[PDB]
């Protein structure tokens, strides 16, 4: 029908929703193999 | 294992119920939501495996 | 055995014709359940409202 207009496009807004995932996901795993080791 | 049947079930169905059911009371896009509850179980799914 | 029961039990109910059993009701073709509320492809800041 008749879409709501955005900035960003479905496969960009999902490329930054799974980019910014992705860093989390690595934050998350860097910190994670920071502790168990001090 | 391959021999798991994978398909929807009665508790998914309930699940749904209740999200439209929170989305018409709050005025808010029922398949937007589950496109956010899908984006947050990829995290979750990725930190249970991950550890 | 399965596939027998089932195949014998249909062409009983199928050489029955005059009383109507409710039979399994599938989609016409690949289509969206309502094309007047979303499409294939469904947009993370919403349809209609942000
Ligand atoms: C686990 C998943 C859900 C990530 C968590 C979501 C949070 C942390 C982040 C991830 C991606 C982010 C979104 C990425 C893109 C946009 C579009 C922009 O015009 C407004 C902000 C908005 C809507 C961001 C809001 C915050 C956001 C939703």
């Amino acid at each position: 029908r008749v879409q709501l207009a955005h900035h960003f496009s479905e496969p960009e807004i999902t490329l930054i929703i799974f980019g910014v995932m992705a860093g989390v996901i690595g934050t998350i795993l860097l910190i994670s193999y920071g502790i168990r080791r001090l | 294992q391959p021999l798991l049947v994978v398909g929807f079930s009665g508790p998914l169905l309930v699940f749904e119920e209740a999200f439209f059911s929170f989305c018409e009371t709050n005025g808010l896009e029922y398949i937007v939501g589950r496109v956010w509850i899908g984006f947050w179980l990829i995290l979750l799914v990725v930190l249970v495996v991950a550890f | 055995g399965v596939p027998i029961s089932i195949l014998i039990m249909v062409l009983v109910d199928f050489f029955i014709q005059d009383t109507y059993t409710q039979k399994l009701s599938v989609p016409d073709g690949f289509k969206v359940s309502n094309s007047s509320a979303r499409g294939w492809v469904i947009h993370p800041l919403g349809l209609r409202s942000e």
